[PDB]
């Protein structure tokens, strides 16, 4: 590597020394990709080595095996696991690919060419060559669209994906007739992010999921071809900054938005994150608790539509602000929760009284009781329950872990976007190192501020 | 054009710049033949005369294996898709008409026609045809014939013609008069032929392993990739789950 | 009360449009520095 | 058929350790990559062959 | 007099400190104070 | 040539000649904020009682309904609404819009937009003045704290009623109930936040005492030392070497800041990163990650429970938990 | 659990999560070795 | 236990690999 | 002047600290592993927290006879 | 029904638009701001 005097960047900003070095940039990137696939494979092997079959995966502290099981590998009806060999194969393949990527990144970092422009014109680039940056972006867009279409092919012809909305408690379903209608697909995008709408977190069926994936894959492929065969327009060239730190800041803002959004999926969505693998959500656990105590007091010979609470609002069933029949108590705030075990009990006017009385199911009751016992309430010592609870239960929801970690990473990366966008603007401007001391802009304009 | 990557001292090699510097490339591979990648892990190239004598067999193998790969993958695919082939599988095609049950030839787009020829007659005319063909190849003499390129060529057209690349009667569509396009099409031909030999070897070993044709292999692999591959067919039958 | 929603939507869209097209209005040329 | 798979996997682990220790050493050595070509290529080839051998022997065990 | 490198001394000291802290964190899940 | 209306408006907006810089971030910062202040003053003065818990038990919160300044607070939204969006047009009448806590959502949304565009405007003025732009990066920590306590915690708990009430006694109620729920005192992120504000006070006193102690004598004892400093001067006003030497022989020589740039960077970075950590702690508690749980950890050889200070903290958490929202729980487990 | 053929390799499986932390700490070690130039 | 012993040996071999390569590069020429 | 760059890089320093620091570590280990810490600091062992006469937390409930009463309420 | 409501909660309304007049004023305001920006070009 280089030093402080030859580059002007200190060791704690050493990667800035490889801003203009394309070969070392590529080496750092490939070594980092090797690190990411290494974590994927190593965590997969660790989780399958620490996997217990007679327990649900949300009690065992796993986050990658639920991801693989959602795609429908080694799982059967009801969310039960049938084989861990697909997870083991995925982990081993990721470890080998990580070895390959790490070798490539290390080779380019150490003895790879320093600059690719004078010897490899296809891979050479300067940060102001907007055409070449759009070509690289187009290639990556083709790769992303191919990956989305690969997921689509997996859910269509390659065993399908796990449907938690299947009758009986969910099963590995083959997707038939994906909803490719632009209106319903993009109504998620132009939706409000508040309660009752939830923006794209409230996607409730694999048909819309696969339709949106088909749409995003086709859009990404056409956008990649467009970027390969076009150049940024003059309005975009006037509006944007064309430095490497600027491009990094744009990517940082984007991935911060994705981190916050994925935190919201992990906390609220139970379709792309099935509850049989990730545990119940907050609303799901509260509604499961209310429904379990509902059926308990119904078995104990107590009227459920009547028999109001101490506030006269309803102990078991009452009215939502819109007017639907919802579960009583503080779980009113979770009246928009939709799960596989409430929908058969829900009619046109919300929770039907006759359906809740006679159309009950033992599997629904068992799932609700298990979700009530396993709410996403825990300490960072992995102590189940609220903060007052005794150190006796070793469980914290994977949904809670994913949401906390991803919101943290999204916020740090938003601040990183702030830092890099400001430094990119100041570096393109010319005063990123300070004030010129002979051309102070404040003294060039009049007093009184 | 664009011959600066398949010819000369700076060209595409079988290993990139970091793996293979140009110093340890063998001195008899100077980028004057088509498809020269400097690939010599073992000492078989010897000198220029030896490498061109082996390039003769390489080009013959390439041009034979291209037709071999196409004639393996086409009729099996047609039979699987619904044609009346009765023997589209390549490793059992010969055994069909052993006792006189002669094959059906499918001359698309208007095929399905019986061939009323027994095996002895077919092999006799094949020997007396291709022996004469290979005698014409190794001697460079032809009696007389008509080609779309040169019309009614006499016997004095094969003398002086380039070995392994005889222009004229074998080039009716031409597109080889320009030396630059001729050289890049030469490297195209040798690369396609190398891919074809690799494909034919893959066909043979795949057939030996799984007992079915390559078209059946590719169709079943696209039907179920993880559920049908080399590791699946080498497992024998199912697998005890690790639950 | 629909009129209130229409008015609020108009005001929000007006201010957001000024923001967006002001930043499209060649913002880096408002640089007090060199370049 | 399981013991030979375990032996091949242990050899693969040893070859991987030798690679991750020596490949940065070979690369960052002053004029060491020029002469360590054969040993590094042999190590990588043995690593790939052992990966393929463990993969093909997994189906038989 | 400068025989052993300072970076190697710091690496050894940091390794011992990290391992000792890992020992303390392991002791929170076993023995006394582990609710078991 | 700058004659067209949009060019003139753009030059006026990006003008650094104004008393307060507006900018393209200010064109959102100003109207959203003035909306928030207007409705906040009006609600704090004459807001009718708000049914916060959703149990038809309203909370006054406003001065004209019998609240003083400490007890006065804009009450959060009704629990029946939860995370639903409740603007005035989504209500049939202003009476029920005020009864259900709509002003709280309007203030919270406008305040979040206002602080975000204030941070953007800080960057914009740093850009238009030729300055380094990381003042907004420093200001990202109180913005993170406000977002965590006004939006992120209501998102994690599923109801805007769960946010921090806009007041003082409401703030204390939020903190007390929050301790009951999550045991925030026993959390590392909150511990780093407390260490950050304590160290921020310590370092503010340290830096101010070092600079004010080391000012160069340019006045007498009958006039204020501030009169010794002339604005716009280039001559230094204090002895950096004397201050650094005093600090070095006070605490440690080789562990002292001899460079003012590094010293001021440390002063900037310490409370900012600690407030980042505590805001992220609140946001992780929103998804119920909670603090350290050491209830019944020390056990003797016979298995009897040996109570500790964490067990006394558990007793405090129980006392808060059995009393918070005393009529809003029909069931034991507090999962909402 | 792991497959029966790969059961003895579980102890070397368990160490594999901490390698990226060891990698960033190795970057710090290398920077100490170059005397933080 | 055998599992604990193998875990400790694997952990020590991995955690020493970084210092091993850096010391070997520092004493074997340079370029680090 | 010994600016800590010579003492921490000298084998003369490190030959005597290779025994004194481990000796102190072993002394600290044995001090609590031999019960001497419980002896001198009065900390109760896990098996002696509760006696037969009392099965709850002890209470000092006195000032001028606190020595004798804590001797009576201790684990002998 | 004792009183009149818009009843716009939930349902996934595009930009929260319940009447076409709302989307039309969105389009009109954005279009007139864009038109002013487009006419006032070729400056500085
Ligand atoms: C305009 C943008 C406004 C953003 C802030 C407003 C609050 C948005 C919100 O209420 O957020 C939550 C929403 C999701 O909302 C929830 O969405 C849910 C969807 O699940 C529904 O659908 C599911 C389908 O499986 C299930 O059926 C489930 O049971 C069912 O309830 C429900 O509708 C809930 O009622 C609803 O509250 O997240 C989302 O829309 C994803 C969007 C990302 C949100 C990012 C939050 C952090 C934002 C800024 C932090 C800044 C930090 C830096 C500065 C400081
Ligand atoms: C993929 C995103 C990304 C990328 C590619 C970069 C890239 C770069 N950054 Mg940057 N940054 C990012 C995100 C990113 N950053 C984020 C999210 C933040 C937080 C706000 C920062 C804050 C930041 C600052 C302040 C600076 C850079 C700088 C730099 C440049 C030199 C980096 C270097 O060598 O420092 C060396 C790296 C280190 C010394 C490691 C830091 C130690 C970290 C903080 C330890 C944390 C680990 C901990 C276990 C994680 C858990 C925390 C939490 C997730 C729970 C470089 C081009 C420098 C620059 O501007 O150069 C021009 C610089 O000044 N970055
Ligand atoms: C994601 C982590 C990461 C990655 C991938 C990189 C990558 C890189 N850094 Mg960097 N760095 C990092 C983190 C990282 N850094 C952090 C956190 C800091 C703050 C302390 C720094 C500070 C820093 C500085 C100051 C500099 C770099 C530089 C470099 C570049 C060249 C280094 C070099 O060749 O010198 C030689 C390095 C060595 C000889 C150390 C050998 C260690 C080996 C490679 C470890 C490999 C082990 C692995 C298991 C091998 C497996 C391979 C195969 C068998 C699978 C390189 C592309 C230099 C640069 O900018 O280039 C101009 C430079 O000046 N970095
Ligand atoms: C970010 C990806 C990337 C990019 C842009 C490059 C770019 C480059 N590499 Mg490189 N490389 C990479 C990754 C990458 N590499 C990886 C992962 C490895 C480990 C195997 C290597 C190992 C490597 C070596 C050892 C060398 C190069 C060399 C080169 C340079 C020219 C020769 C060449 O193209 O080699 C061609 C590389 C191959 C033929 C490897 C096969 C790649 C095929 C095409 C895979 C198909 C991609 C497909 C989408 C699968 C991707 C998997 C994905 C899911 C992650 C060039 C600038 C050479 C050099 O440095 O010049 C002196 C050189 O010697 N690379
Ligand atoms: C993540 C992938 C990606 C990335 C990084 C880019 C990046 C870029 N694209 Mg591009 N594009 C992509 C995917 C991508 N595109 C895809 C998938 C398509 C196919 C649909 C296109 C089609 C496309 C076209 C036709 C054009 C670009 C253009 C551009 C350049 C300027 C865009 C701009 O001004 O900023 C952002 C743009 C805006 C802020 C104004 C657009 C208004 C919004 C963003 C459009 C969507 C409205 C909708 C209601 C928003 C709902 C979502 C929202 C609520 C979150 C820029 C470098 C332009 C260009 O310069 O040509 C090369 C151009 O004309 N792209
Ligand atoms: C290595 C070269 C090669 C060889 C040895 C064969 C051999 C064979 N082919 Mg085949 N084929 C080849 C290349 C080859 N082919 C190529 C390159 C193609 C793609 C154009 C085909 C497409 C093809 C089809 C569609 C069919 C065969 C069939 C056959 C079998 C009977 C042929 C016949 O009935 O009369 C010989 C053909 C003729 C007399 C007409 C050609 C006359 C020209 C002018 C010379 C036979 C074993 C048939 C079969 O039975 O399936 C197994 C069949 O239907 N081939
Ligand atoms: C900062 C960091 C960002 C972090 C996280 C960002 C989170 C989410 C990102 C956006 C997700 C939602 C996108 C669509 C929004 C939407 O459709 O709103 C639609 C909602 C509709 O809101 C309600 O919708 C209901 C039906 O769904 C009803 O109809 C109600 O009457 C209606 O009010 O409008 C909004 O609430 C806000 C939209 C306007 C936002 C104004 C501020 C914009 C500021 C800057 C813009 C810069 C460019
Ligand atoms: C640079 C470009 C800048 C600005 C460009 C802005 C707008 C471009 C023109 C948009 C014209 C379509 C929106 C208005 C419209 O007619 O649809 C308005 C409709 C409104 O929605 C529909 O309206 C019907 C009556 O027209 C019904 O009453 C219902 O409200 C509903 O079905 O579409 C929408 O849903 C709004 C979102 C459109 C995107
Ligand atoms: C809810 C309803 C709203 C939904 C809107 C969703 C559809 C549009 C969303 C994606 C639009 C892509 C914006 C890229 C160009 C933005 C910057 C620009 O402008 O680029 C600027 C560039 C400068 O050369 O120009 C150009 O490239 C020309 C690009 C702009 C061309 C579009 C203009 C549409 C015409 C509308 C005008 C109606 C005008 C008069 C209204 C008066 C009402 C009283
Ligand atoms: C798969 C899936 C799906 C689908 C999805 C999609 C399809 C999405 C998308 C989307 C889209 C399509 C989007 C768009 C976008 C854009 C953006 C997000 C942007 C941006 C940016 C910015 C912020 C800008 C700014 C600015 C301005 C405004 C001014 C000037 C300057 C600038 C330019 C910078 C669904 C849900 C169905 C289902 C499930 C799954
Ligand atoms: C350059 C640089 C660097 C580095 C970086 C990186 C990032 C690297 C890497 C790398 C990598 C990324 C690597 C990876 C790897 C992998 C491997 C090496 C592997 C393997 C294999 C094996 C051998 C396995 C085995 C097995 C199986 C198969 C299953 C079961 C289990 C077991 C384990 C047995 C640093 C920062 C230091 C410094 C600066 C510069
Ligand atoms: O609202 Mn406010 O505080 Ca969240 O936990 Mn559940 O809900 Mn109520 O209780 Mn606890
Ligand atoms: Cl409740
Ligand atoms: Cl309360």
């Amino acid at each position: 590597g280089r030093d402080q005097e030859t580059t002007g960047f200190a060791w704690w900003a050493g990667n800035a020394r490889l801003i203009n070095l394309s070969g070392k940039l590529l080496g750092a990137h490939v070594a980092h990709a090797g690190l990411i696939v290494f974590w994927a494979g190593a965590m997969n092997l660790f989780e399958v080595s620490h996997f217990v079959p007679e327990k649900p995966m949300y009690e065992q502290g796993l986050i990658l095996l639920p991801h693989i099981a959602t795609l429908g590998y080694g799982v059967g009806p009801g969310g039960e696991v049938l084989d861990t060999f697909p997870y083991f194969v995925s982990g081993v393949l990721h470890l080998i690919s990580s070895a390959v990527l790490g070798f490539g990144g290390v080779y380019h970092s150490l003895i790879g060419p320093e600059t690719l422009e004078e010897s490899y014109p296809f891979f050479g680039y300067v940060w102001k060559d907007k055409n070449k940056m759009t070509n690289i972006l187009g290639y990556h867009l083709i790769i992303l669209g191919c990956g989305a279409w690969l997921l689509v092919l997996k859910a269509l012809y390659f065993g399908g994906v796990y449907d938690t909305w299947a009758p009986g408690g969910g099963d590995v379903r083959i997707i038939s007739n994906p909803t490719t209608n632009a209106a319903i697909i993009f109504g998620y995008i132009v939706k409000s992010p508040f309660g009752g709408d939830g923006w794209i977190v409230s996607v409730d069926n694999l048909e819309d999921i696969i339709g949106g994936h088909i749409w995003i894959g086709t859009l990404c492929i056409l956008g990649g071809i467009w970027h390969i065969y076009t150049t940024p327009w003059p309005w975009a060239r006037r509006a944007f900054v064309w430095s490497g730190e600027a491009y990094l800041s744009y990517s940082l803002a984007a991935v911060s938005l994705m981190g916050f959004t994925a935190c919201c999926f992990a906390w609220f969505n139970n379709t792309a994150y099935p509850s049989e693998f990730y545990g119940p959500t907050g609303p799901e656990a509260s509604q499961a608790q209310a429904f379990t105590f509902l059926v308990r007091d119904q078995r104990l010979g107590a009227n459920v539509a009547s028999a109001q609470g101490p506030t006269g609002l309803g102990k078991y069933l009452m009215r939502s602000p819109t007017g639907e029949i919802i579960f009583g108590g503080e779980t009113m705030r979770f009246w928009d929760f939709r799960g596989p075990w409430v929908e058969p009990l829900r009619g046109p006017s919300g929770l039907d009284l006759v359906k809740l009385k006679n159309d009950i199911q033992p599997w629904q009751e068992r799932r609700a009781a298990e979700y009530m016992t396993h709410a996403p309430l825990g300490s960072l010592n992995s102590v189940g329950g609220v903060a007052t609870e005794i150190n006796a239960v070793n469980f914290v929801s994977p949904r809670s872990w994913l949401a906390t970690s991803h919101f943290c990473l999204g916020f740090f990366f938003f601040v990183g976007h702030l830092w890099h966008a400001g430094r990119a603007r100041a570096a393109a401007a010319g005063f990123e190192k300070g004030i010129d001391r002979v051309d102070e802009p404040v003294l060039s304009m009049r007093p009184l501020d | 054009p664009d011959l600066e990557k398949w010819y000369g001292p700076d060209r595409k090699l079988f290993l990139p710049g970091g793996l293979l510097d140009r110093d340890d490339v063998p001195e008899y591979l100077n980028g004057e033949l088509a498809g020269d990648y400097g690939y010599d892990p073992l000492g078989l190239g010897k000198d220029e005369e030896q490498v061109e004598k082996y390039r003769a067999n390489e080009l013959l193998h390439a041009r034979w294996a291209m037709l071999a790969a196409a004639g393996i993958i086409i009729p099996e695919g047609l039979q699987a898709n619904g044609a009346d082939i009765k023997g589209g599988t390549w490793f059992e095609t010969g055994a069909e008409m052993l006792n006189g049950g002669t094959l059906n030839y499918f001359a698309v787009p208007f095929g399905v026609v019986q061939n009323p020829l027994p095996l002895a007659a077919v092999t006799l005319i094949e020997i007396v045809l291709l022996g004469a063909v290979e005698k014409f190849r190794v001697d460079g003499t032809g009696p007389a014939g008509f080609s779309p390129g040169v019309g009614k060529f006499d016997s004095d057209i094969f003398d002086g013609l380039d070995k392994l690349y005889p222009g004229g009667p074998f080039d009716p569509l031409n597109l080889a008069d320009d030396p630059e396009v001729f050289a890049e099409l030469q490297v195209k031909e040798i690369k396609n032929g190398r891919l074809a030999m690799i494909a034919v070897l893959a066909f043979a070993i795949q057939s030996y392993v799984t007992g079915e044709g390559p078209y059946a292999n590719i169709t079943k692999h696209l039907s179920d990739p993880f559920g049908y591959n080399l590791l699946t067919v080498l497992q024998g039958d199912d697998r005890v789950p690790t639950l | 009360m629909l009129t209130l929603k229409i008015f609020v939507y108009t005001v929000v869209t007006f201010f957001v449009g000024l923001f967006i097209f002001g930043f499209l209005s060649n913002d880096p040329s408002r640089n007090p520095g060199k370049g | 058929m399981t013991s030979i798979l375990q032996i091949a996997l242990l050899g693969l682990v040893l070859v991987s350790f030798a690679l991750v220790v020596g490949v940065p050493v070979v690369f960052a050595s002053p004029n060491g990559w020029t002469e360590n070509k054969g040993v590094v290529f042999s190590g990588l080839s043995v690593w790939f062959l052992l990966v393929f051998a463990v993969g093909v022997f997994n189906s038989f065990a | 007099i400068g025989r052993i490198p300072l970076w190697l001394v710091g690496t050894v000291v940091g390794l011992l400190a990290i391992g000792l802290l890992a020992i303390f964190f392991y002791g929170s899940y076993v023995g006394l104070g582990s609710s078991l | 040539e700058n004659t067209s209306l949009w060019a003139r408006f753009c030059e006026w907006i990006t003008s650094t000649e104004n008393r307060l810089y507006i900018g393209w971030f200010g064109v959102i910062m100003i109207p959203t904020l003035l909306t928030a202040i207007s409705v906040y003053i009006i609600a704090f003065i004459a807001a009718p009682p708000v049914d916060i818990d959703g149990i038809r038990e309203p909370v006054s919160g406003s001065l004209l309904y019998g609240n003083n300044i400490i007890t006065g607070a804009v009450v959060p939204t009704s629990n029946a609404i939860g995370l639903h969006f409740y603007p005035i047009w989504e209500a049939a009448s202003l009476d029920e819009w005020l009864y259900n806590g709509g002003p709280y959502q309007l203030v919270v949304c406008h305040f979040f937009l206002g602080v975000c565009c204030y941070m953007g405007r800080e960057w914009e003025l740093s850009y238009r003045l030729g300055m380094r732009p990381w003042i907004a990066v420093a200001y990202s920590a109180p913005v993170a704290a406000a977002t965590a306590v006004f939006i992120i915690y209501p998102i994690g708990q599923g109801s805007f009623s769960d946010g921090m009430p806009l007041g003082i006694s409401g703030t204390f109620n939020f903190m007390i109930v929050f301790q009951a729920e999550h045991n925030i005192l026993m959390h590392p992120f909150h511990m780093f936040g407390v260490a950050g504000v304590f160290g921020g006070s310590l370092f503010s006193a340290m830096h101010g005492s070092l600079v004010t102690s080391s000012l160069i004598r340019e006045t007498t004892e009958n006039e204020s030392a501030n009169a010794g400093y002339k604005f716009g001067q280039e001559e230094e006003t204090y002895n950096i070497v004397a201050a650094h030497g005093y600090f070095g022989r006070l605490i440690f020589q080789y562990a002292s800041f001899n460079n003012s740039r590094s010293l001021h960077f440390f002063l900037a970075v310490w409370p900012v990163v600690c407030i980042w950590l505590t805001a992220l702690g609140i946001s992780t508690m929103a998804f119920n990650l909670n603090g350290f749980n050491f209830n019944q950890s020390v056990v003797d050889s016979n298995g009897r429970v040996l109570n500790t200070w964490a067990d006394i903290i558990n007793r405090a958490n129980l006392g808060m938990e059995v009393m918070h929202e005393r009529n809003a729980h029909n069931f034991p487990l507090d999962l909402a | 659990k792991l497959p029966e053929a790969y059961a003895p390799f579980s102890p070397i499986v368990d160490v594999l999560p901490i390698i990226p932390v060891l990698f960033i700490l190795l970057a710090f070690v290398w920077q100490a070795s170059v005397s933080f130039r | 236990s055998l599992t604990l012993i193998l875990q400790l040996v694997a952990l020590f071999a991995v955690v020493a690999a970084g210092p091993l390569v850096v010391v070997l590069l520092s004493v074997r020429g340079g370029n680090l | 002047e010994r600016p800590f760059s010579d003492i921490l890089t000298s084998i003369r320093y490190w030959v005597i600290h290779s025994i004194t620091v481990p000796s102190l570590f072993i002394a600290g280990w044995l001090f609590v592993s031999t019960g001497l810490a419980y002896d001198v600091f009065g900390s109760p062992r896990p098996n002696e927290y509760f006696t037969e006469d009392r099965q709850d937390a002890p209470l000092i409930t006195d000032r001028f006879n606190a020595l004798e009463q804590v001797k009576k309420l201790s684990a002998q | 029904l004792v009183d009149d409501r818009m009843n716009g909660d939930g349902t996934g309304l595009p930009f929260g638009v319940n009447d076409g007049i709302l989307g039309w004023v969105i389009a009109g305001t954005l279009g007139t701001i864009w038109a002013i920006y487009f006419v006032s070009q070729k400056d500085l």
